[PDB]
């Protein structure tokens, strides 16, 4: 498991992996905002 | 040392969160990034030290 | 700057084909996502990692990659120190921010083009020299990397050798096979049953050795390209454009994607069954082992046992005469593995060793691998499609192999697609047939 | 226990860094 | 290219809409939730609760075996504390 | 006259065209879709098949379904107010009344919908080849969800409305009817598979034989919504295929009619095959094969192999697939190969 | 039988050469316009 | 002679050939002729093949008691596995026909040629000045043959596990597959039937809409087809009347008015769907099978409450328990 | 007036949330196996 100290961040690291996907998503938020040019 | 470690490490997280939302809107709206080129620089510089703080400081807690 | 009067929205990234600067941001921001993943995932894996439990039973695919390089493990793949895992994970995670910075910068602040803001970095797709040169730079960076492995193995610690004399363990390779006849021999090996081509590497000497050759040969070509231009044919053969170059690299990854799929599925050496799961053939072999072992203890003479078809319940012969395990497992008689080798003789499985040299660690090894074959469902339910819920497991070898075949495939389509466009782009009709000069209309009727 | 707290913020973070740009109107 | 109806786009954007639907949408939601969470749904559809498939001992199924006296037969199945 | 005023209103060009047909379509179509969505989440199949079949019980989008009524019900229409349910709603649900509900309602909904096509076509003044085509899907629904079970013992053997609940319908037909070996089913697949080819091939042929009518790469905008010239080189397409396949179209009117024929004829054939499976008049075996297999123990074809697979399917499934038969098959009677 | 192997091998080499020396022969050139 | 080879290359690549023998063709034409000729001879006169390597020959040729529906070309022996088995690897033909030699000669040559056939579908498009990508549509059906004839065998460890070359032989491949992988319960397969059903659907959709909105130019007693001449300038149907009807069937914005966007969809749907189905067989070739919801929903006491998912499992066990009667010697089927 | 692109990305996450709750429910509910 995560080294004793960082344990408080266990929950945090639990979500980190999924982040990359968000970027692919974000690109769509953007285009929508800029009214699909 | 321990709390001192949890401070640096936790602050390093909030700085990143702020830095991550910062740098974009910064280069984004050219309403400056000259006055913010100052803010961003301090954010970038600070960050590095922080990582190095958490770095060396890790070997004392864990 | 760039909008609909460039490309359509859903083809947005193609508007960057001619904006060197911004097109660099992409590659630097992207390369961040890969580092980000690698790092963020390692920490995710470790966060769930349970030391006293097989890695393959925990859905790991990165920690076992580190383990192979001799890190945090010891005898038989026993996990000693989880620090190297944590390190590799956090280090990457950090560097992702650094790269990500540059990415974001070059794509929204910095020069939108490079050519003027520095002629050294700026480039021209058709500039056969700049291309062969940048390519030359990367051919060196990759070359040093290939040596970065050779170093870790020979000097900095070693790698996990499952074939370890005393039984699987971290070993320092200090005798890399450098004999070209052997090294390059692999490339001349058949890709079918038995002779397995590259995937047939079965010892670290060749691995380390082969990497030495690649490291050099690569940097050698790295310099050659810095100091040259494509010849004559090299120019009258290929298409020189931003897309065409992409395509070439697409088919390249595709091919490597297929090769990787077969490596993780078949190879035992560079993919230790101790960290990943047992290979497909290894598990089916293990069943034969297990039951030949069992029934023999019940007083059965394995050597002369006749099964339903009259072929040999436990032991039979391969098409070339060697003694192999019986049953449907006759198809995997090409399997070699630490646990099973000491039973093999000069003619295949020796009836005497099998009769009294079977060791306990082998019986439970066979049992272990038998009950952990790479069979499972999407929802992660280990076993045959007809099995019951209880054992939540799907071999890492199954995950890797499938994911990478899908990727490899689509990339071959990607290849075709970008290669087909480049050829039409070049010659100039990738946007429709010229209403006026319609080529077909100038050709004689075949009727 | 409920690290959904995390996701939530880093989730609204993405649209935010472009929303603030719709306010400060510029460079989208 | 048009008909009487007010262009969805306008409506999905009108602050009036949300002022209405911020109330209406969650309302329906919380309703349906309660429909399940209050066990009402189970009775509206005769659907067995996790503890109502078999009687404690019995391991047989309450298969309806005849059309006309089915309803009557079904009721009897609920009898054995099923 | 009110009639013409009633008409007037209906045939008014709205967002969602109503029409006379709509008076039949919308009521049913909505009830059909509704009943499914209802049962899918709330009603059970315990008292009917001894199966959990709704979200409320724990089933997921794949395992959920509106299961058929008991075998006891027979071919009963199972009306809410009929002898079975007796006006009671809850009972109705537990006796699988929602099946005949969805079935019969949806059935009329398909009549209405085709009528709609017919009605809307007339108004817009176009030919009704959209209606002719839609006869194929009707035939399928009619033959499979009605004609088939009408030939069997009861509605219980009709396909239950659900994803997984349909997969067993497939497996059943294999195991019991050896449906894959049926000439009509084959034609069926030949049409659907071959129809999904024409779709793909024609689409690709068009997109890559287009004229240039714009200066952009994304040639989509470059299209003239108001006819005129052909948007793609029909002449180039012809030469292409004529050299790569040897055969090629050259009459868009025929090429397009062909695209209607192939998948519609296919579905029709697949229907007839099932209409025969109702009476169990299947295409199970080849007599010449069985006779040689009896006398000669070394004769083995991929056909004989398959029949054994069927034997296993029937023996191992029948117990929990046909509860009303109270089947009890001792372990020793269960056909099995070696080891497995 | 050892012959057949040889023959086949030759035959396959022929066509495979014809193929490589083919696209090599300035294939991009071969097309309607730009070349 | 302008230069023999220079001419040769001009002929091969010539767009004036009745059939465009391309560069890819130079590999295609021979490989496909070997495959077909070997097939036709096999299917008609080949002798029994010990497919399962257990000395239990399965005859699948006409002359040996089979008919079109049952007959097939049987896969190479399981004793051979993934080993290369060319004619020159056998003491005699007699041995080669017994170990299912023809099968490999066929699958390898076909897959090879069928690939070049794609490569050609590009080449001619190039030589004619038309956009490429047609070959990319054909990449889906090809990627299936590959998945069914090569990927699955590599994955499963033997060519004896590849789909046989025959009607009934194919049904065997399916029934068994389902038992060992539960394909019907796999996302990729479902997307596959979606693409195929959808395809046929849309194929009927387009087909009908268009043919029904044709501009009149024909007599009452004259084929409506004649109202079109090969090499027309303007369109032969009212795509605006078509859209007008279909737009009213459902609702306007849910209807195509752009022939180009229509035809892309028409091609995109099936190809994408079949691409996934091909990835399904290629993924389940590494034992990553369909969803296993066996004994999922259980009651308050622990009793197992069956779902349709379970009824499917019984049907699957029957296939499992009965396939390859004499081929298994041990408990688990790991091959 | 509420900007469309926001109506979507909000209604969007809102769906990923509910559909994700379903996916969680598959490892806890009655549809579990435990
Ligand atoms: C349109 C779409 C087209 C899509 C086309 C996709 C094609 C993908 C094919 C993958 C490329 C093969 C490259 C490869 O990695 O090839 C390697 C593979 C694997 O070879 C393996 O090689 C050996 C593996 O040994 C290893 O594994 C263990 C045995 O299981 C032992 O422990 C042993 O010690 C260890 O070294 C064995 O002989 C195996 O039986 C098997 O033959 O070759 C094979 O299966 C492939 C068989 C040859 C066909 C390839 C033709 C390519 C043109
Ligand atoms: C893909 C990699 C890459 C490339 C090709 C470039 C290229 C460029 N960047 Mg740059 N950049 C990158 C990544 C990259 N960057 C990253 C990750 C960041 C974030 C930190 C930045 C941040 C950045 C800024 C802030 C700026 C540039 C600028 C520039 C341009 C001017 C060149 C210059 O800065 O000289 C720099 C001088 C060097 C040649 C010395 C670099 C030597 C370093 C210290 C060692 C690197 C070690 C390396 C990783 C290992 C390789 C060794 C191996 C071969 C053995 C140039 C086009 C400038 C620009 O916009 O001007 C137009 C500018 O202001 N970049
Ligand atoms: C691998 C992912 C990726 C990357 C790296 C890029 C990169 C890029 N795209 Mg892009 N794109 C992508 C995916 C990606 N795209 C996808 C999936 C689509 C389809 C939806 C598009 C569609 C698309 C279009 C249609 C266009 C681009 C354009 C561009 C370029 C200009 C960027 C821009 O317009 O800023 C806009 C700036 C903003 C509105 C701010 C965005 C927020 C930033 C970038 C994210 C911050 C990251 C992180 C949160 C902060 C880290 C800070 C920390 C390090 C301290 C740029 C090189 C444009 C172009 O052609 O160049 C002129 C363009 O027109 N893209
Ligand atoms: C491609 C490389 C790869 C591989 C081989 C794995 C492998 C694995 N991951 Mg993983 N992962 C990856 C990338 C990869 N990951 C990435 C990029 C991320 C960031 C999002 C994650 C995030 C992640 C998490 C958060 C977790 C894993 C876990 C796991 C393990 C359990 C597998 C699982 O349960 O699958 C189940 C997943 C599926 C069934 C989803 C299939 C999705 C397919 C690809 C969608 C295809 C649809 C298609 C694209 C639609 C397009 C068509 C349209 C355009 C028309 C397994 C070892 C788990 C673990 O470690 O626990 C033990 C775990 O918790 N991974
Ligand atoms: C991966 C990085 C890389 C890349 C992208 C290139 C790219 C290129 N190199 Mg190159 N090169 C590299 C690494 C690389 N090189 C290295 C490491 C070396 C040192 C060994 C060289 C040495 C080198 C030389 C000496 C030359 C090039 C040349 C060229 C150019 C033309 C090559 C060509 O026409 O091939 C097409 C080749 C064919 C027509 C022959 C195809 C037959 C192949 C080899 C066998 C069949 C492949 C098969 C499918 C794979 C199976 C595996 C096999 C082992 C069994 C091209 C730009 C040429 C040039 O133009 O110089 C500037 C040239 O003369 N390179
Ligand atoms: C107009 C569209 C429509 C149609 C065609 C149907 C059709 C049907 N519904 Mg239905 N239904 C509809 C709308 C429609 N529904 C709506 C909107 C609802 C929601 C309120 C329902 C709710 C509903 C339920 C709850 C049920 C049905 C059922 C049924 C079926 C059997 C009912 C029956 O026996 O009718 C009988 C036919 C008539 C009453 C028509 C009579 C017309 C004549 C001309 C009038 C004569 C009257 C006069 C008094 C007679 C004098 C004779 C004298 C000797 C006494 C049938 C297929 C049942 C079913 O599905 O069972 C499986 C069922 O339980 N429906
Ligand atoms: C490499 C070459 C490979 C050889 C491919 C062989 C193709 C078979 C050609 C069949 C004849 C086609 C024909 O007669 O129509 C010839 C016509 C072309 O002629 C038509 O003439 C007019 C119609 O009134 C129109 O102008 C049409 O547009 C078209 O031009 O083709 C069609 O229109 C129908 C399209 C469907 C073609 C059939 C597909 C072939 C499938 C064969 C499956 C059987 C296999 C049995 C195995 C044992
Ligand atoms: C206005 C527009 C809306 C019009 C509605 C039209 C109908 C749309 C289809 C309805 C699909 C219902 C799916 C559902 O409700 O799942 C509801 C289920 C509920 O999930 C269940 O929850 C618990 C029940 O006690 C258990 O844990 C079960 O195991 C299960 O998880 O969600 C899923 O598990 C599946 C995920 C959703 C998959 C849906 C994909 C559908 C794709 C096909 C689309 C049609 C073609
Ligand atoms: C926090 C943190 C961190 C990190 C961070 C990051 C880096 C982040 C990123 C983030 C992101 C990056 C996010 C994103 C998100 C996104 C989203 C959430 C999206 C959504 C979208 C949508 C929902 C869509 C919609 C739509 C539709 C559906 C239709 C069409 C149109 C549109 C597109 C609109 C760190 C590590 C430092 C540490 C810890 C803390
Ligand atoms: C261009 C563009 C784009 C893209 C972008 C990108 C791609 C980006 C990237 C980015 C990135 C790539 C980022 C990164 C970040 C990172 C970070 C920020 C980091 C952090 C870290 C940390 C924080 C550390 C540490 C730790 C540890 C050590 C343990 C405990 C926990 C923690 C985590 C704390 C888009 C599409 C949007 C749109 C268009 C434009
Ligand atoms: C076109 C045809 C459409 C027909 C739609 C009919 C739908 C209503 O159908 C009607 O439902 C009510 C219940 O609500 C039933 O009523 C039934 O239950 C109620 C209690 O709820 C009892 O008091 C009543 O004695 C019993 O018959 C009617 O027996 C049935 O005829
Ligand atoms: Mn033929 Ca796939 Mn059945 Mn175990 Mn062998
Ligand atoms: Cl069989
Ligand atoms: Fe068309």
């Amino acid at each position: 498991k995560l080294p004793e100290a960082y344990a408080i961040f266990d929950p945090l690291v639990d979500v980190l992996p999924v982040i990359p996907v968000l970027f692919l998503a974000l690109a769509f938020v953007w285009q929508a905002a800029v009214g699909f040019r | 040392m321990t709390i001192l470690f949890q401070l640096a490490l936790a602050a390093l997280v909030i700085l990143s969160f702020v830095m991550v939302i910062g740098v974009p809107v910064a280069y984004a709206s050219p309403q400056d990034w000259d006055r913010s080129k100052q803010l961003i620089f301090l954010g970038s510089g600070l960050w590095i030290a922080l990582v190095l703080v958490v770095g060396v400081l890790n070997f004392f807690v864990v | 700057d760039q909008e609909s009067s460039g490309f359509a929205w859903w083809a947005g990234n193609a508007r960057l084909i001619n904006l060197s600067g911004k097109l660099l941001g992409a590659h630097v921001a992207h390369a961040g996502l890969i580092v980000f993943w690698a790092g963020a995932m390692t920490l995710f894996e470790l966060a769930h990692f349970i030391p006293e439990k097989p890695m393959y039973e925990q859905g790991l695919i990165l920690i076992p990659h580190i383990a192979t390089l001799g890190w945090g493990v010891g005898p038989g793949g026993e996990v000693v120190d989880t620090f190297p895992f944590f390190v590799v994970g956090v280090v990457h995670l950090i560097s992702s921010a650094v790269l990500g910075f540059g990415g974001v910068y070059h794509a929204i602040r910095g020069p939108e083009t490079l050519e003027e803001y520095s002629s050294f970095f700026g480039y021209d797709w058709k500039d056969k020299n700049k291309m062969t040169t940048i390519l030359g730079f990367h051919l060196i960076v990759l070359g040093i990397g290939a040596l970065l492995l050779v170093a870790k193995a020979m000097f900095f610690g070693g790698l996990y050798d499952t074939w370890a004399p005393g039984g699987g363990d971290v070993r320092v390779i200090t005798n890399p096979t450098l004999d070209p006849r052997v090294i390059f021999g692999y490339l001349l090996k058949s890709p079918f049953g038995g002779e397995g081509w590259i995937v047939s590497v079965n010892n670290l000497e060749d691995v380390v050795g082969g990497h030495i050759w690649i490291g050099l040969i690569c940097i050698a070509g790295g310099i050659w390209h810095i100091l040259t231009t494509p010849f004559g044919w090299a120019r009258r053969a290929f298409i020189w454009s931003g897309e065409a170059y992409l395509s070439y690299s697409l088919g390249a990854l595709s091919m490597m994607g297929f090769i990787a799929t077969c490596f993780v599925w078949f190879n035992n050496t560079v993919y230790p069954s101790e960290f990943y799961g047992p290979t497909g053939p290894e598990a089916s072999q293990a069943q034969a082992m297990t039951f030949l072992i069992r029934d023999q203890k019940l007083g059965a003479n394995v050597g002369s046992a006749q099964g339903p078809t009259g072929l040999g319940k436990y032991l039979m012969r391969s098409p070339t005469g060697e003694i192999i395990f019986g049953g449907e497992t006759m198809r995997f008689w090409d399997f070699r593995g630490p646990w099973l080798e000491p039973l093999r003789g000069p003619n295949g499985l020796d009836l005497n060793k099998i009769k009294n040299d079977i060791q306990p660690w082998q019986e439970r090894r066979a049992a272990e691998y038998m009950t952990h074959a790479p069979l499972g469902s999407l929802n992660s339910v280990g076993g045959v499609a007809t099995e019951i819920n209880s054992v939540n497991f799907v071999s890492p070898r199954s995950w890797l192999a499938t994911s990478h075949f899908v990727l490899a495939f689509f990339f071959l389509v990607g290849h075709l697609w970008h290669a087909g466009r480049a050829r039409a782009a070049a010659a100039g009709f990738e946007k429709g047939i010229d209403r006026e000069s319609e080529p077909v209309l100038s050709m004689p009727s075949l009727d | 226990i409920a690290q959904l707290t995390m996701i939530a913020m880093i989730g609204i973070a993405g649209p935010m860094i472009i929303f603030l740009l719709a306010v400060r109107r510029g460079n989208l | 290219g048009t008909t009487g109806e007010r262009p969805f786009s306008d409506i999905i954007t009108s602050v009036r809409y949300w002022v209405i639907h911020s109330i209406t949408i969650p309302a329906l939601f919380i309703a349906g939730w309660l429909f399940v969470s209050t066990g009402l749904a189970y009775d509206v559809f005769g659907t067995p609760r996790p503890d109502s498939y078999y009687a404690q001992e019995q391991r047989s199924i309450p298969l309806v075996t005849d059309r006309f006296e089915a309803k009557q037969q079904v009721e009897t199945f609920l009898e054995q504390l099923k | 006259g009110w009639f013409d005023i009633l008409d007037d209103w209906l045939k008014r060009d709205r967002f969602v065209f109503v029409g006379w047909s709509g008076i039949l379509l919308f009521p049913c179509a909505y009830l059909a879709l509704g009943g499914w969505l209802t049962g899918t989440t709330f009603v059970t199949s315990w008292y009917t098949h001894g199966l959990a079949s709704s979200y409320l019980e724990g089933c997921n989008f794949l395992t959920v379904a509106v299961s058929t009524p008991a075998n006891s019900m027979g071919h009963s229409l199972l009306l809410l107010w009929g002898p079975e349910a007796q006006g009671d709603f809850t009972r109705w649900c537990q006796l699988g009344g929602l099946w005949t509900f969805i079935a019969l309602h949806g059935a009329f909904g398909l009549i209405g919908f085709m009528l709609r096509q017919f009605e809307i076509a007339r108004l817009v003044g176009v030919r009704p080849y959209n209606a002719i085509a839609f006869s194929a899907p009707i035939a399928v629904f009619v033959s499979v969800f009605l004609i088939y079970p009408l030939g069997q013992s009861s509605w219980f053997f009709a396909p239950s409305f659900g994803v997984a609940a349909i997969f067993r319908f497939l497996l059943f037909f294999q195991g019991f009817h050896n449906w894959t070996l049926n000439p009509f089913h084959m034609m069926g697949v030949a049409g659907v598979l071959g129809g999904a080819l024409l779709c793909a091939i024609h689409g690709a042929t068009v997109e890559n034989t287009l004229f240039q009518d714009g200066e952009g790469a994304s040639t989509f905008r470059a299209f003239n919504p108001t006819q005129a010239e052909e948007t793609y080189s029909m002449v180039t397409a012809n030469r292409f295929w004529s050299q790569i396949f040897g055969i090629a179209f050259s009459n868009k009117r025929w090429l397009h009619f062909f695209m209607l024929f192939v998948p519609v004829t296919g579905l029709w054939m697949s229907a007839i095959g099932v209409v025969g499976l109702a009476l169990n008049l299947r295409s199970y075996d080849f007599i010449s094969q069985e006779i040689r297999a009896a006398e000669d123990p070394e004769f083995e074809t991929f056909y004989t192999k398959n029949l054994l697979l069927n034997e296993g399917i029937r023996a191992w499934m029948a117990p929990q697939d046909q509860p009303h038969e109270n089947f009890v098959f001792p372990e020793e009677v269960l056909p099995r190969g070696n080891a497995l | 039988m050892e012959t057949l192997k040889i023959t086949v091998y030759i035959v396959v080499t022929f066509f495979v050469l014809l193929f490589v020396f083919g696209f090599l022969s300035g294939d991009p050139a071969r097309n309607p316009k730009r070349k | 002679s302008a230069n023999l080879w220079e001419r040769f290359c001009n002929w091969v690549t010539s767009t004036d050939n009745r059939l465009y023998v391309g560069w890819f063709g130079v590999i295609m034409i021979p490989t496909l002729l070997a495959a077909t000729i070997c097939f036709v001879i096999a299917f008609i006169a080949a002798p029994p093949v010990d497919i399962d390597g257990i000395r239990e020959p399965v005859s699948g040729s006409l002359l040996y008691g089979n008919n079109i529906i049952t007959g097939a070309v049987v896969p190479s022996s399981n004793a051979i596995g993934l080993h290369f088995y060319p004619i020159w690897e056998a003491a005699s033909l007699d041995e080669w026909l017994y170990n299912g030699g023809p099968y490999q000669l066929i699958i390898f040559h076909f897959l090879l040629g069928a690939s070049c056939y794609m490569g050609r579908q590009w080449e001619l498009s190039y030589r004619l000045g038309m956009r490429p990508w047609i070959c990319v549509a054909y990449s889906a059906p090809l990627a299936s043959a590959f998945a069914v004839f090569l990927i699955y065998p590599i994955g499963q460890g033997s060519f004896s596990d590849g789909m046989p070359l025959g009607i009934s032989g194919t049904f065997n491949f399916m029934i068994v597959f389902q038992a060992e992988h539960n394909i019907l319960m796999h996302p990729f397969h479902q997307l596959g039937v979606a693409g195929v059903f959808g395809g046929a659907l849309f194929c009927a959709m387009h087909g009908s809409l268009v043919t029904s909105s044709l501009i009149r130019e024909t007599t009452e007693t004259e084929s409506a087809n004649y109202g079109y001449k090969f090499g027309q300038e303007e369109e032969t149907y009212n795509i605006v009347a078509a859209h007008g009807y279909f737009g009213r069937l459902i609702f306007q914005y849910a209807s195509f008015n752009n022939s180009r966007s229509l035809h892309f969809f028409l091609a995109a749907w099936p190809v994408v769907g079949v691409w996934f189905t091909a990835l399904g067989i290629s993924t389940m070739a590494f034992n990553l099978n369909g969803f296993n919801f066996n004994h999922s929903v259980i009651d308050a006491k622990g009793n197992v409450i069956n779902t349709w998912a379970d009824i499917i499992n019984r049907a699957n066990l029957g296939m499992e328990v009965m396939h390859e009667r004499n081929a298994h010697n041990f408990p688990l089927d790991l091959a | 007036r509420i900007p469309l692109w926001i109506v979507a990305t909000v209604a969007g996450m809102g769906v990923i949330v509910i559909v994700g709750l379903f996916f969680y429910g598959a490892y806890a509910g009655l549809g579990s196996s435990l």
